[PDB]
RNA sequence: CCCCAUGUGGACCCGCCCCUUGGGGUGUGUCCAAAGGGCUUUGCCCGCUUCCGGAUGGGCCCGCGUCCCAUCAGCUAGUUGGUGGGGUAAUGGCCCACCAAGGCGACGACGGGUAGCCGGUCUGAGAGGAUGGCCGGCCACAGGGGCACUGAGACACGGGCCCCACUCCUACGGGAGGCAGCAGUUAGGAAUCUUCCGCAAUGGGCGCAAGCCUGACGGAGCGACGCCGCUUGGAGGAAGAAGCCCUUCGGGGUGUAAACUCCUGAACCCGGGACGAAACCCCCGACGAGGGGACUGACGGUACCGGGGUAAUAGCGCCGGCCAACUCCGUGCCAGCAGCCGCGGUAAUACGGAGGGCGCGAGCGUUACCCGGAUUCACUGGGCGUAAAGGGCGUGUAGGCGGCCUGGGGCGUCCCAUG
RNA sequence: GCCUACGGGCAGGCGCCGAGGGUAGGGCCCGUGACUGGGGCGAAGUCGUAACAAGGUAGCUGUACCGGAAGGUGCGGCUGGAU
């Protein structure tokens, strides 16, 4: 059964770019929406658009890449390196503010879920709160 | 091989039997005026349930009724008096 | 292990089993000997080693090694023992202190000295 | 035991200059002068490349053989010296250079750092007014390390002075030799000192 | 009968004391129950004994009685100047 | 602030007594996760009101019999077996696994 | 100690009003008080009685937390609950009687093993692991087990009663003992101190006070057992003594090291000499505030200041790799080394000595034990095709985990304040 | 019996519970131990050659019986079998 949504968001994200498709689908679902609505604003892809596969509703999104390298194997840099779930179903896992992390040095970014809304950790703290800390991006 | 600090002992003795008779002396007071009870005697009875009050009381005075002690035993005597007294109701003197 | 595995399960510590059964967290411990033997090594080295076999406070009777040019362990003399197993010596897992009891300290030594118990000889 | 044994030896151990007698390690002799090579039977023998251990190491030693001091009071300090908000390495100088017994040495009170120490142990030394005999002893900011009332007419601290006037005294350090006075400005920067070391492969080697 | 005393915190030859109240009672250097100011026997610093009055009337009103060193010190601070 | 607890009655053939069973939540001390666990209260009924199947809030009171310090508050929601089955099933599981 | 009276008040029964589990107001009935002593003796001090409140101290209770073994899986009969009664300061199976048939257990009952718990401490980047002596807080015992008395409080380490083991007195009937207090004795052991000083200070008890007691304590002493400071000297001094080591025999080295020159001056000597101590007391003033007077140190003639003053302990480990430090000789799979890999059978940087060298310094090694390296029990942070690892397959129980939209509740979860 | 203002108190007696003991039976843990299995070590003798190359009858294996020995054989399974 699919057991975690956006796990496989996530990956369905992890593994296109992997093999540098334009854009891929994905299930929507308010929610879903309000982390491609980060991604995007945030820069790690162009965007999304609401869309319907053979009846049901779907996610375009949009990938987003680096510039054709030189010498061998010319595979443009990718624009998300990295993409992993943080808290996970069945071993959740919720942060204080005081707790949030700093990702990368700050390069990369953090997205939780707060009673006011997905944030991301600059907004979060500048915010002042915390929640569910769904994932690490960079 | 003495100490001097034991005179206590030779003291406590003495609050021994001091306590002691005066302990006693309720128990069978109270005891005593039950047993009225039992047969109806509700002018006696009380004459005697107030010498055990009194007797109570007095303990509590001293250290021989440790304070609500006295209490307890003037709320378990005189309920166990009054509820008797409805097998033959009118109590005498009051 | 599934997060819920580790939960119901657990993760088992390593305990630890003490190469050393001088009873108590004991240094050492005196015993009197009892065989003074001369075991032969193991596969690659060969000579002759010097060893004995030691009663102990503790109860147990082992086999301790004898270090030093050459000792003057007899049948009944007392003896101490530091813990320290040997190579090419199977079962020798001990040490006698020299210097400590009836067993001398190495005659001649001008080098470890702190250890073979000998004493600061003399020039000045 | 605080060292006290063969020097400009170890002058010759590190093979950089180590000014551990004063006047003498300026004559041609401090030994590095005409026998650079290090003690030992094997002194004129090829040199194999160093583990990194190895430079690491020579390096603390050529610290702490400077200043003289038993190891146990060194990694103390440089212990010291990591609590402190700071640059590790920088501040480790620090105090090392804030120590009584330096600082004297620095005023020109002395010959050499060795001498500096007898001069404190012995009792030559004011310390904003009061005598001290404790080298280790740290001088704070603005103190008068000074010479005692007693010891001024002495053929040694005389004969020092005689020759300060002609040298700079180090920056961050004031003296009237006038009255033979003397004071701590300020902590000495990194940028101030003149140390031939590399506090860099000093603090790298307390990490092993 | 809780009272009011010194505590031993100096050490060997450096005795530093510590005006506190605590139930009669507890050992010199246990747990007490508001600390209100310390006083140092040798006196190294111009600040050898502190007070704040404030809690000290608190205490006696209560009923406390203090030591007789205590006291004195109390005095000493103005714990009972009614002018 | 005398505690107050919310559970169900499991049990019901005691005398003026009920047991509750008392479901807890709450994360792993080291693994994180929300571990579930809980306990059984006796409660205390004096009019034999509340009935097994019902949910109720329990409170901290005066020492009754051994292990038995609490009253029981009101009755929260009734009817609802569901729960006691689960207790139910388990406790008749512990009949299995052994070395009869 | 007892009795009798007074009763501000307080107790108990009953009734009502308010509250709300035995909280508070109230009415009649009944029951309950008490000691005197001192002076500066017509008043002040100490003490006394009943009651409301305070403060401090504590009993009982509940939620969460709290080691290993499932080669311990079913435990329980006062046992789980009820009524009544006893008992207590008090709730309670705590105890008794009767009644009911329960209570607990894989969210690990019961059994076994081990261990006083915590603040903290050790290590660790951290998460965590280890510990829990000194200091502080809480518990537990005071030869073994039982029990109660007296008391605000004990089931009472230097109080009591009994039995038991042990030691000692004994006219053999019967007794006397408990250092897990300080010091010490002996035993056991690798190993753990002086039968010291003082009651000056801090604290405690009793006292109106002077004051008494205080092996609580404050000091000294013994142990490099730890940590920290400190010394054995500083400067000058040869293209370089001697001896010892090496050599290609020419020389290299130990080495500015020494000698010697000058200078400073630990030890040691003489003198001075401490804070810690200012109270209670006494006096004046109203025994208030405030002010004045007196006594009183174990440490100790010690610290410390002044003067004078001798150049005046160094040792242990290591030098094949990890790992800073190399030559010669003796040796010859011997003697021996060794943490691990190993080294040694005539050329040993690995044995034993020596010269030399590195490391550390009143210390250095060794053994033992903790954490660490070890992401080698893996939450951070592991794995399972052949390396050790998928259950021979299925079935489904407990349990874990779960799709899209909207709303309520908000338990988890996040934020604020506060204790 | 002792005391008394005769209300009542002490002494004593009996009783329950009860530390501990006795008898019977059971369980469980420590010490010592005759007799006894195998094990691991180590240089190395003895008899044979099973395995490693198709090791010279492919090997391995559950089982079964047999045998100085390793092992052989049956039956089934496997390739982790050379050509
Ligand atoms: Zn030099």
């Amino acid at each position: 059964m699919l057991t975690d949504p956006i796990a496989d968001m996530l990956t369905r994200i992890r593994n296109a770019t992997r093999v540098y498709k334009e854009s891929t689908d994905v299930p929507a679902s308010r929610f879903k929406e309000e982390i491609l609505r980060i991604l995007a604003r945030e820069g790690f892809i162009k965007g999304y658009e609401r869309v319907d596969v053979d009846g049901k509703p779907y996610l375009r999104v949009y990938l987003k890449y680096g510039p054709r390298r030189q010498g061998p194997d010319p595979r443009p840099e990718q624009v998300i390196h990295h993409i992993r779930r943080i808290s996970k179903p069945g071993r959740r896992v919720y942060v204080g503010v005081k707790e949030i992390p700093r990702v990368r040095r700050g390069l990369g970014i953090a997205i939780l879920s707060t009673s006011k809304g997905v944030l991301t950790d600059r907004e979060a703290r500048k915010l002042g709160v915390g929640g569910e800390l769904i994932c690490e991006v960079w | 091989r003495n100490l001097s600090a034991l005179k206590r002992h030779r003291q406590s003795l003495k609050r021994r039997l001091r306590n002691k008779a005066k302990k006693s002396a309720i128990k069978t007071l109270s005891k005593k005026a039950v047993q009225l009870a039992q047969e109806g005697k509700a002018e006696e009875a009380l004459k005697i349930m107030r010498k055990a009050e009194s007797l109570i009381d007095k303990a509590a005075k001293g250290s021989t009724l440790h304070k609500n002690a006295a209490a307890r035993r003037k709320s378990r005597l005189m309920r166990k008096v009054r509820q008797l007294l409805e097998a033959a109701g009118a109590p005498l003197i009051g | 292990p599934t997060i819920n595995q580790l939960v119901r399960k657990g993760r088992e510590k390593v305990r630890k089993k003490s190469k050393v059964p001088a009873l108590k967290g004991a240094p050492f411990r005196r015993g009197v000997c009892t065989v003074v033997r001369t075991v032969t090594p193991k596969k690659p080295n060969s000579a002759l080693r010097k060893v004995a076999k030691v009663r102990l406070t503790s109860g147990y009777e082992v086999t301790a090694y004898i270090p030093g040019e050459g000792h003057n362990l007899q049948e009944h003399s007392v003896v101490l023992i530091r813990g320290g197993r040997v190579k090419d010596l199977p079962g020798v897992r001990y040490h006698i202190v020299r210097g400590v009891y009836d067993a001398a300290g190495v005659k001649d030594r001008k080098k470890s000295r702190s250890k073979y118990g000998t004493k600061k000889p003399k020039e000045a | 035991g605080r060292y006290i044994g063969p020097v400009c030896r170890l002058c010759r151990r590190e093979g950089v200059k180590l000014y551990l007698k004063g006047e003498r390690c300026y004559s041609p002799k401090c030994a590095m002068e005409r026998r650079p090579y290090p003690p030992g039977q094997h002194g004129q023998k090829r040199a194999r490349r160093p583990s990194d251990y190895a430079v690491r190491l020579r390096e603390k030693q050529k610290l702490r053989r400077i200043y003289g001091i038993s190891e146990r009071q060194f990694r103390n300090l440089f212990e010291e010296a990591s609590k402190k908000k700071g640059v590790t390495g920088s501040v480790f100088l620090g105090l090392l250079e804030s120590r009584l017994d330096n600082v004297v040495y620095r005023l020109g009170f002395a010959v050499s750092r060795r001498q500096a120490r007898q001069l404190v142990r012995h009792g030559h030394i004011t310390v904003n007014g009061r005598r001290v005999d404790l080298p280790s002893y740290r001088v704070r900011p603005g103190d008068e390390i000074a010479v005692a009332e007693k010891s001024r007419n002495l053929e040694l601290i005389r004969q020092n002075l005689e020759a300060m006037k002609g040298r700079k005294v180090g920056p961050w350090l004031s003296l009237d030799v006038e009255g033979m006075k003397g004071k701590f400005l300020r902590l000495p920067d990194r940028e101030d000192l003149a140390l031939p070391v590399n506090e860099q492969l000093v603090i790298e080697f307390y990490s092993r | 009968m809780v009272k009011i005393r010194l505590a031993r915190f100096g050490s060997k030859h450096n005795p530093h004391y510590r005006i506190v109240v605590t139930d009669a009672r507890r050992k010199r250097d246990g747990k007490y129950i508001e600390k209100i100011g310390y006083y140092d026997p040798r006196k190294t610093t111009p600040d050898w004994l502190k007070v704040d009055v404030e809690r000290a009337r608190y205490w006696l009103s209560v009923g406390a009685q203090p030591t007789d060193t205590a006291r004195r010190l109390l005095r000493q601070a103005g714990v009972f100047r009614q002018e | 602030p005398k505690k107050v607890l919310t559970g169900v009655v499991v049990s019901d053939k005691m005398q003026k007594t009920v047991t509750v069973l008392v479901e807890r939540q709450f994360p792993h001390p080291l693994y994180g996760k929300v571990i579930k666990r809980s306990k059984k209260y006796l409660a205390h009924d004096p009019e034999e009101k509340y009935k097994l199947g019902d949910v109720v809030e329990i409170i901290e009171s005066r020492p009754i019999s051994k292990r038995k310090r609490f009253r029981v508050l009101r009755l929260v929601e009734s009817g609802r077996m569901d729960l006691v089955e689960k207790y139910l099933i388990r406790r008749q599981n512990y009949q299995s696994l052994s070395k009869r």
